[PDB]
């Protein structure tokens, strides 16, 4: 009685990725059974990365070399806010 | 005395030529290099990520 | 003529210091330059074949 569909987007919920958004990658895995797009997760990853590289090349050198490990998450939750329009 | 004042004449003298062409191979190499290592590595954590 | 021996000397002392530094880098760069191109292309070709 439960949807496999709704089965995944709940158990998005328990962890989160390291730099991938977990709602709109769930958006996008249901996508690809929704509307039968066979190839459609990898645009999703490539426009993820393509974005994340050049959000933070936007950032100072000094940022940059003293970490990385937390501005992408931090871009992450920039991802999820933007996903929400 | 005099000679020491042109010791130095002739240090600066060939220092200079010495200093200008390897002024002209920096700036062959700073065209070159900028500092591209950064872009190399950036990619390589978004993909290990 | 004077000024032309210590033209001469002075010429002399920073050839003796250009000549140095670049048999100092020459030694590295003697040291590892010949021998990857051997193995790596031959391997390229081998490999692709």
């Amino acid at each position: 009685s439960i949807s496999v569909d709704a089965l995944v987007q709940e158990f998005f919920a328990q962890q989160s990725l390291k730099i991938l958004p977990q709602a709109p990658f769930g958006d996008a895995v249901n996508q690809f059974v929704s509307k039968d797009d066979k190839h459609a997760v990898e645009m999703f990853v490539m426009d993820s990365l393509s974005s994340q590289v050049r959000g933070l090349l936007q950032l100072d050198d000094d940022k940059i070399n003293e970490g990385l490990d937390s501005h992408i998450e931090d871009f992450r939750k920039v991802m999820e806010k933007n996903f929400l329009s | 005395l005099n000679a020491d004042r042109e010791r130095l004449m002739g240090m600066m003298s060939t220092k200079d030529e010495e200093f200008r062409r390897l002024n002209e191979e920096y700036e062959l190499d700073l065209k070159d290099a900028k500092a591209k290592y950064k872009e190399t590595h950036i990619k390589v954590e978004t993909t290990k990520a």
